[PDB]
C-alpha cells in the first residue's frame, strides 16, 4: 500500500529474536505516514476538494441556480431540433444562464469546469435528449473522480437537466394559458381551452420536476456532498478514490443511471418524453387560444372604436365572420380542452407506471420520485407500487 | 465501554422492560387508532414509529443506547407470547418458534414491544432468548395497557351518563360497572406489571450488569434479568398468561359494551339496547373476573406457601377492597 | 399523547385558585410563569400537555380559562405573574364589572353572558390538546360568581365534549359555618349540581376542611384564603395526579375515574392528602411514615373534605388509588396495615372491584418534594356525601326563606323566580344520596 | 436564466408591504438595503434574481414598482434604510398626498394616474430579464388606494407579458378587528377580482388568522393590523421560498406556479404553514413531537390561513405547491406530502395526475430562524373563494347602500356608475365556479363561461 500510494504520488500528484514482527509494526507505521503524504500531495496539487465541488456544482446539479437557469434559457431551444443547435451557441447559452443566475457568483475556478455539452445532433432530437452538464477530471483527482465516475455524473446531469427542461416548458405553457385567461376573459368560451393547457402542463411539470428533484437533491446532491466528505476524511489516496468511486456508483444507481437502474433509466426517460409531449400539446392548445383571445378582443376594440365614431359598429358582413370566427373559436375550445384531457391522461399513465417502477426500484431516490410524483397520492392511487412499499416492508422486520 | 453494555441495558429497561411508563403510555396513546383496526390491517411500522417518537418525547431519550432500541411487533397475542417464551427455555422453542402466529387479532397495541440492538461484545448477553424474552414481557404489559386504554374509553363515553336522571341511567349503571370492573382488573394488572415488574426487572439488569466480572458473567447475568422480567411480568407462567390475556379479553368485549350502553343512554328501544349491552358488559366482566380470580388464587397459593409478606401487600394492592379475593376463594 | 385537561376560573375565588392550581401544575411540570420550559426540567417524564397547551410552536399556556361577573378578578389575573400563562381569548370579563353580588343566581347568569367566550376558551384548549381528555373546573362554592359562572363553565364543558370524560375538582362551600354569603347555600347546591352532572368525579374540598388540615398538619393556626385556594388546588392536583402524570397504568382521566365511579350518579368523591404542609412549614422535612399518610389520609382533620365522625354510619370509600413516591419498607406497610385494621381507620367499597393501582415514576426534579417520601391518594369516598347533603340542606334551608334572593333577583335567570335553586338543591341531594350508597353493596340500586 | 419577478407597490399601505417584503427578501438572500451585496455575503448559492435584478456587476436593485396616491408612506421608503433598493424612477406619490381616501375606484383611478411610471418600472424589469417570469403585485385589501393601483398592475402584467407567469401575494382584511376603512370589501372585492382574472397565482394571506395567533400565542388583547401585515408578508414570504431560493425542483417563478395552478382560472391558492412561531418567542425551545406539530398544523389557531366556510363548493386541492424553507430533504418533503394525503387533508382532480411538488433548498445561513423546522405549503382549493366571495358580498352591500362611495365618486372610475364593483363582484364569482370545477374532472372546462352559468344556477 505504502509503494502503491509512492507510485500514486510520483505518477497523479527486536530483529535478533522475533525478526517478523520486529518490523511489522515499522513497516505498518511508515505504510500509513507516506499514504497520508501521497493523499496530501494529490490534494494540494491536483484540487481534489476543488473538483469535487465544481462536479457537485454542475454534474450533480448542486448549483441549483445554475441547473434551472440552463432549463429555462434551454426550453425554447431545446424544443427545436437538436440538428439546429451548434455546440458553441449552447455553451454561450450555458454562460449566458450562468451570467444571468447566482453561478456567476461561483469562483472562476469552478466556473471554468462546469460547461454545455453538446451530444452529437440527429435530426428529432430535442435538446433533452443531448444537453449535459460533464465535469473533467484530471491527475490525481482522476484517480477519485474516474472515467466512470465521470461518466455516471454526466449522466446525472443529463437526466436532471432533461427533466427540468421538459418541467420548465409545461410551466411555461402553464404560465402563458394563465396569463392569457385575463386577455381571454373577454372571450370566456376559449377560457376552457387554456385550462385544459394548463392543467395538462401542470400534470407534465409536477412529474417532471419531482423526477427532477428526486435525482438532483437524493441521489444527485447527497452522493456529492458524501463524496466531499469521504475526500476530505481520506486518509490516503486509495481511500479517496474508493470513497469516490463509491459516490459516484451510488450517485448512478439512485439517479437511475447505473447499469442495473438501466431499465428504471428507461421508464423515467419515458415518463419525461410523454410530459414533454403533454408540455408541446398543452403549449400548442394555450397558443391557440391566446390567439383566438386576441384577435376576439382586436374585434371587440374595433367594435366599440366604431360605435364612439358612430359608425355602425360591425358590418353585416364584418358581424358574420367575427360570429362565424368566434363559433370556430368555441367549437375548437372544446376539442382543444378534448385533446388535452387524452394528453393528461396519457402523460398521467405513463407517470404512474414510471412511479410504480421507481417505487419498486431498489434505489431510495426511485422511491422519493414516486412520493413526489404522487404527493396528493393520484399516483398513488394509479400506481398500487407506491402504496405497498411503504406498508410491506415495516411489518416483517417488527416480528423478530 | 466498547459494546456500551449498561447504554444497551439501560435502553432495554427504558424500552423492552417498561421502565420508562411515561414512555409506554405515550406510545400506547398515539398507537391506540391503530390497534383498533384488525391484526392483519395494522401495519406493525406505524405502531413503531409511534413508539419511537414516544421514547424521544419521553425519558427513553436520555438513554444513550436508545437508538439502538427498536419496536417490535409480536406475531402472536400476550398469551400465545408468553407461552412461546416459556418455551424458549423447553425444548418447545423450535416448536414455538415455528408456531404460525396466533390467529387471535391482537391488537397493534397490545402486539408492541420493544427489540434492542446489541453491538459485539455485548451481543453475547444480549442473545436472541434474552432479547425475545423482552419483547413477550413488553408485549404483556403493552396488552395490559390496551385493557386499559379500552376501559378509559369506556369511561369517556359513560361520563356523559352523569348528565341524564337516574331513572334514565339505570340501564347504564351496569354497563358502569362492568367498565369500572374492567378498569380496575386492567389498572391492577398495569399495577403489577410497573411495581412489581418493570421496576424491580430495572433494577435487577442494572445490578447485575454493575456485578459482571467477564463477558460471559456479563451473559449470564443479562441472561438472568431476561427471566426475571419475564416471571414477574407473568410471561413466565403459561396459566397466569393465559388467564390475564382472557381477562384482557373480556373486559375489553365489557368495556365496548359498556361504551354502547352509554352512549344509547347519552341519546336517550334505547333504554333497551343499553339494558342489553350492559348485560353483556356485565357477562364479559363476569369472564374475566372469573379468571383475574384464577390469577389471585395463583399468587395468594404462592403468597401462603412461602409466607411472603411482600407478596401478601402485592395482593392487597392488587385487591385493595377485597373484590377478587372473595372470587378467587370462590 | 397526554391527557389535557382545561381548567375553568370562575370569580374572584375560583380564579385565585384555578391561578393557584395551574402555578403548582407549572411548578409540577417545570413549566415558568410566563410559559417557558424550565431549564431544570430535563425529566422529559411529565405530561406538561395535561395541564398546558401549546399556543404556538414555541409557547407552552396553560390550559385555564379565567371567568368573572366582575371585572376586578379578570384584571387581576391580566394582572399577575400567570398573565402570559392564560390564553387571552380565554378571559372573560363581564363589560358592567357589577358582579354576581355574591349571587349564585346571578353568577349563572353572568355564565350564560360568557358561555360564548367560556365555549370558546374550552374549544382552543381540545384543539390544541392531541388528545383532549376533558376539562376540570376549579371553583369556590362559597361566593355568588364563581358558583354561577362555575356551574356555567361545567355545563358548557359537558355540551362541547360529551363524549369525553369531564372530572371536576369541585370545592364545596363550608355549611356548617355562617357564610356571611347568605346566598352560599344556593351557590353550594349549585356547585353540586354541576359536578353531579357534567362532572364524572368531583372531589369535594370543604374550606373547612382545609382549615382544619392546615391547622392540625400545616400548624397553621389562621388560613388564609390565600391558604384555602392553595389546599384546594392542593386536593385538585392530587385527584388529577394519574391525569397530569402518566405511568403505566392510569394513563386518562377516564381511565382514573372509571376504577372510582361505579355508577354515574355516585360521583361524588372525597379526598385526602398527607402529609400536609403549609408553604411556610417547608423547613421541616418530617420523615413520614406509610401508616402516618395513610391515617392521616384517612382522618377527616387531614382530609380535603370536612365529614362529620358519624359514629353510626360506616362511611367508606368506592375506591382509592395511592400513587406512593420514595422510600416505603414492606414490614411499615404490613405494620401499617394491621394498625389500621385494628383501627378499622378506612372503610372500603362492598359492591364493586376497587384497588389501589401502584405506577412507579421518577419524581419531576422541578418541584420540591417537603418530604423525603410522599403520595397522592386520588378517592371516592362516600364521606363526601355528608358535605353534598349538608350544602343541599343549607340550600333548601335558604331558598325557603328567600335568602339573599335579591342579589339574584337582579340577574334575568333568578328574576322570575328561585327555581333553579331548588333544582340545584335537589341535584346535590340525589348527588348526596348515590354517593353514601356507593359505600353500600345496594350502590347498583342507586338512584332507582 | 433565472424567473424574474417584478414586485408591484400599491398605495401607501401596499407600498409599506412591498418595501418589508422587499427587505425581507434581501435578508435572506444577503442583500444589503441600499442594493449591494455584502463582503460576507460570499454564499452565492441564493437566487438573488428570482425577486431582484442587477443594475451592473455588483448592484441587485429589485424589480419593484411603488405606487402611492399618498406620499407619506413613499417619503418613508425614501427615508429608510432600504431608500436605494427601489429604482427611485419606480416610485411614483400623488402630488396632492391626499390618498385614496380608503375608496377603492380612487385606488384605481390613481393606479390609472400611475400607470404610465409602473408599467415603465415593469418593462425595465422585464428587459432586463432574459426570461422574466412575471410580476408580483404588493398590496393591501383593507385601503383605498393599494387595492385600486394593485389591481391595475396586475392587469396591466397580464396586458403585456401574456405568455408569462403572474404570481400575487394577496393580503385578505383582518376579520376580527374593526377596520375603519368601511369602505374596505369594496378594495378585497377588486383585489380578488384582480388576482382571479389576471393572476396565474394568488396565495390567500387571511389577516384574521394572524389575528387570532396574535391573540392566542402573543398574549395580545388587540392585535394590530400592522401585526397581521407582517404575518400575511411572512407566509406570501414562506409560500414564495421555492421560487425565491432556487433548489432541485420548482426553482423559478413560472415552475413554482405551474405545480400550484391547475387551471388558467382556478388560480386562486389556499396557503398552509407548519410551525409557525412568532419572532418574539425564540426563548423557550419547545420539545415539539412530530405528534404534536402534526396536531398543531391543523389547528386553525396555528395556520396561516384564515379559510372560509363556503358551503356550497366542495372545495378540493387543485393543484398543490410545496415551498420548504430550511434544511429540507426532497424525501422528507415527498414523505410529508404523502402524509398530508393519507390524512385526505386535500383532494385532487381525479382526471389527471396532480401532487404537491417538493423542492429542497438550503437555507439561507444568514437569517436566524425561529423555528428548528418550518414548512410552507400552497394548494388551490376552492374554500379560499370563500373569503373572496364575502367580500364581494359586502363590497355589493356598500355599492347598494352607497357606503363611503363619496371618496369613490370623486373619482373617474366610480363617477358615473360602480360598474367596477359589479365586475369585481362578477370574477369573483368566476373564480368561485373555476374552482369548484377544478374539484372536479370537468376542470379542463374549468372558467368557460357555460361553466360559470351552471355554477350560478
Amino acid at each position: 500500500l505504502i509503494g502503491k500510494s509512492i507510485n500514486f504520488l510520483h505518477q497523479v500528484c527486536d530483529l535478533f529474536t522475533d525478526l517478523e514482527n520486529a518490523f511489522q509494526g515499522k513497516i505498518d507505521a511508515a505504510y500509513f505516514e507516506t499514504s497520508k503524504y501521497l493523499l496530501d500531495v494529490l490534494n494540494k496539487k491536483y484540487s481534489l476538494l476543488d473538483h469535487m465541488q465544481a462536479m457537485r456544482r454542475y454534474l450533480l446539479l448542486g448549483q441549483g441556480d445554475f441547473i434551472r437557469h440552463l432549463m429555462d434559457l434551454l426550453k425554447p431551444e431545446l424544443v427545436r431540433p437538436a440538428t439546429t443547435l451548434y455546440q458553441h451557441n449552447l455553451t454561450g447559452i450555458l454562460e449566458t444562464a450562468v451570467r444571468a443566475t447566482n453561478a456567476q457568483f461561483d469562483s472562476p475556478e469552478i466556473l471554468r469546469r462546469l460547461d454545455v455539452r453538446l451530444l452529437e445532433v440527429s435530426p428529432g432530437d430535442t435538446g433533452w435528449d443531448v444537453f449535459s452538464l460533464d465535469y473533467h477530471v484530471d491527475g490525481p483527482i482522476a484517480t477519485v473522480f474516474t472515467r466512470e465516475c465521470m461518466s455516471h455524473y454526466l449522466r446525472v446531469f443529463n437526466f436532471l437537466w432533461r427533466a427540468k427542461r421538459m418541467e420548465y416548458i409545461l410551466t411555461d405553457i402553464r404560465k402563458g394559458h394563465m396569463c392569457n385567461a385575463k386577455l381571454l376573459r373577454n372571450m370566456p368560451e376559449f377560457s376552457g381551452v387554456l385550462h385544459q393547457c394548463h392543467i395538462l402542463a401542470s400534470e407534465m411539470v409536477h412529474f417532471i420536476h419531482q423526477m427532477q428533484y428526486y435525482i438532483t437533491f437524493e441521489v444527485l446532491e447527497c452522493s456529492w456532498d458524501e463524496l466531499w466528505n469521504k475526500v476530505q476524511q481520506a486518509q490516503d489516496l486509495d481511500h479517496i478514490i474508493a470513497a469516490h468511486e463509491v459516490f459516484l456508483d451510488t450517485i448512478i444507481s439512485r439517479c437511475l443511471l447505473d447499469s442495473d437502474s438501466r431499465a428504471l433509466l428507461n421508464q423515467l426517460r419515458a415518463v419525461f418524453d410523454q410530459i414533454i409531449e403533454l408540455q408541446n400539446a398543452q403549449d400548442a392548445i394555450y397558443r391557440a387560444a391566446l390567439e383566438e383571445l386576441q384577435r376576439r378582443l382586436q374585434f371587440e376594440e374595433k367594435k366599440k372604436q366604431r360605435e364612439i365614431e358612430g359608425q355602425w359598429g360591425v358590418t353585416a358582413a364584418e358581424e358574420e365572420e367575427e360570429n362565424k370566427r368566434i363559433g370556430e373559436f368555441k367549437e375548437s375550445i372544446p376539442k382543444m380542452c378534448s385533446q388535452l384531457r387524452i394528453l393528461t391522461h396519457f402523460y398521467q399513465g405513463i407517470v404512474q407506471q414510471f412511479l410504480v417502477l421507481l417505487t419498486t426500484s431498489s434505489d431510495e431516490s426511485l422511491r422519493f420520485l414516486s412520493f413526489r410524483l404522487d404527493f396528493n397520492e393520484h399516483y398513488k392511487a394509479r400506481e398500487p407500487r407506491l402504496r405497498v412499499s411503504l406498508g410491506t416492508r415495516g411489518r416483517r422486520s417488527s416480528h423478530t | 465501554e466498547e459494546k456500551e453494555l449498561v447504554a444497551h441495558l439501560r435502553s432495554i429497561k427504558r424500552y423492552f422492560l417498561m421502565d420508562q411508563g411515561d414512555f409506554f403510555v405515550h406510545f400506547m396513546d398515539l398507537a391506540e387508532e391503530e390497534l383498533r383496526k384488525p391484526v392483519e390491517d395494522i401495519t406493525p411500522p406505524r405502531l413503531e414509529a409511534l413508539l419511537e417518537l414516544a421514547l424521544r418525547m419521553s425519558t427513553a431519550n436520555t438513554d444513550p443506547f436508545k437508538d439502538d432500541l427498536k419496536i417490535d411487533l409480536m406475531p402472536h397475542d400476550l398469551i400465545t407470547q408468553l407461552l412461546r417464551v416459556l418455551a424458549i427455555e423447553t425444548k418447545q422453542e423450535k416448536a414455538m418458534a415455528h408456531a404460525d402466529p396466533t390467529e387471535l387479532a391482537l391488537s397493534g397495541l397490545e402486539a408492541f414491544s420493544f427489540d434492542y440492538i446489541v453491538k459485539w461484545p455485548l451481543s453475547l448477553i444480549i442473545n436472541r432468548k434474552a432479547l425475545t424474552r423482552y419483547q413477550m414481557l413488553f408485549r404483556h404489559m403493552f396488552y395490559c395497557k390496551h385493557v386499559e386504554r379500552q376501559l378509559c374509553s369506556v369511561w369517556i363515553s359513560n361520563k356523559t351518563a352523569k348528565q341524564h336522571s337516574l331513572h334514565s341511567a339505570q340501564w347504564f349503571a351496569g354497563a358502569f360497572t362492568l367498565r369500572q370492573r374492567m378498569l380496575n382488573f386492567v389498572q391492577n394488572i398495569q399495577y403489577y406489571m410497573m411495581f412489581e415488574v418493570m421496576e424491580p426487572t430495572w433494577h435487577i439488569l442494572e445490578k447485575n450488569l454493575k456485578s459482571a466480572s467477564n463477558i460471559d458473567d456479563v451473559l449470564g447475568h443479562h441472561t438472568g434479568f431476561l427471566d426475571t422480567c419475564l416471571k414477574d411480568c407473568m410471561l413466565t407462567n403459561p396459566e397466569l398468561l393465559k388467564v390475564f390475556s382472557k381477562l384482557m379479553s373480556v373486559c375489553v368485549m365489557f368495556t365496548n359494551c359498556m361504551q354502547k350502553f352509554t352512549q344509547s343512554m347519552k341519546l336517550d328501544d334505547t333504554v333497551q339496547l343499553v339494558s342489553g349491552f350492559e348485560a353483556t358488559i356485565n357477562k364479559f366482566d363476569k369472564n374475566f373476573s372469573a379468571h383475574l380470580l384464577d390469577l389471585l388464587a395463583r399468587l395468594s397459593i404462592y403468597s401462603t406457601s412461602d409466607c411472603e409478606h411482600g407478596m401478601a401487600s402485592v395482593i392487597s394492592r392488587l385487591d385493595f377492597n377485597g373484590f377478587y379475593t372473595e372470587r378467587l376463594e370462590r | 399523547m397526554p391527557r389535557e385537561i382545561i381548567t375553568l376560573q370562575l370569580g374572584q375565588c375560583g380564579n385565585q385558585i384555578g391561578f393557584e392550581f395551574w402555578k403548582q401544575l407549572c411548578a409540577e411540570h417545570g413549566i415558568s410563569p410566563e410559559g417557558i420550559v424550565e431549564e431544570f426540567a430535563t425529566e422529559g417524564t411529565d405530561r406538561k400537555d395535561v395541564f398546558f397547551y401549546q399556543a404556538d410552536d414555541e409557547h407552552y399556556i396553560p390550559r385555564a380559562v379565567l371567568l368573572d361577573l366582575e371585572p376586578r378578578v379578570i384584571h387581576s389575573i391580566l394582572n399577575s405573574p400567570y398573565a402570559k400563562l392564560y390564553n387571552p381569548e380565554n378571559i372573560y370579563l363581564s363589560e358592567h364589572g357589577g358582579g354576581a353580588g355574591n349571587n349564585w343566581a346571578s353568577g349563572f347568569s353572568q355564565g350564560e353572558k360568557i358561555h360564548e367566550d367560556i365555549f370558546d376558551i374550552i374549544d382552543r384548549e381540545a384543539d390544541g390538546s392531541d388528545s383532549l381528555e376533558g376539562f376540570v373546573l376549579c371553583h369556590s362554592i362559597a361566593g355568588g360568581t364563581g358558583s354561577g359562572l362555575g356551574s356555567y363553565l361545567l355545563e358548557r364543558l359537558n355540551d362541547r365534549y360529551p363524549k369525553k370524560l369531564v372530572q371536576t375538582y369541585s370545592v364545596f362551600p363550608n355549611q356548617d359555618e355562617m357564610s356571611d354569603v347568605v346566598v352560599q347555600p344556593y351557590n353550594s347546591l349549585l356547585t353540586l349540581k354541576r359536578l353531579t352532572q357534567n362532572a364524572d368525579c368531583v372531589v369535594v374540598l370543604d374550606n373547612t376542611a382545609l382549615n382544619r388540615i392546615a391547622t392540625d398538619r400545616l400548624h397553621i393556626q389562621n388560613p388564609s384564603f390565600s391558604q384555602i385556594n392553595q389546599l384546594v388546588s392542593t386536593i385538585m392536583s392530587a385527584s388529577t395526579t394519574t391525569l397530569r402524570y402518566p405511568g403505566y397504568m392510569n394513563n386518562d382521566l377516564i381511565g382514573l375515574i372509571a376504577s372510582l365511579i361505579p355508577t354515574p350518579r355516585l360521583h361524588f368523591l372525597m379526598t385526602g392528602y398527607t402529609p400536609l404542609t403549609t408553604d411556610q412549614s417547608v423547613a421541616s422535612v418530617r420523615k413520614t411514615t406509610v401508616l402516618d399518610v395513610m391515617r392521616r389520609l384517612l382522618q377527616p382533620k387531614n382530609v380535603m373534605v370536612s365529614t362529620g365522625r358519624d359514629r353510626q354510619t360506616n362511611h367508606c370509600y368506592i375506591a382509592i388509588l395511592n400513587i406512593i413516591q420514595g422510600e416505603v419498607d414492606p414490614t411499615q406497610v404490613h405494620k401499617s396495615l394491621q394498625r389500621i385494621r385494628e383501627r378499622k381507620l378506612a372503610n372500603f367499597i362492598p359492591w364493586g372491584p376497587a384497588s389501589i393501582q401502584v405506577a412507579l415514576s421518577r419524581k419531576s426534579p422541578y418541584l420540591p418534594s417537603a418530604h423525603r417520601v410522599s403520595g397522592l391518594m386520588m378517592a371516592n369516598h362516600t364521606s363526601i356525601s355528608s358535605l353534598f347533603e349538608r350544602t343541599c340542606r343549607q340550600y333548601d334551608k335558604l331558598r325557603k326563606r328567600e335568602a339573599f334572593l335579591e342579589q339574584f333577583r337582579k340577574e334575568d335567570m333568578f328574576k322570575d323566580n328561585f327555581d333553579e335553586m331548588d333544582t340545584s338543591r335537589e341535584i346535590v341531594q340525589q348527588l348526596i344520596d348515590e354517593y353514601h350508597a356507593a359505600t353500600r353493596p345496594d350502590y347498583i340500586s342507586w338512584g332507582t
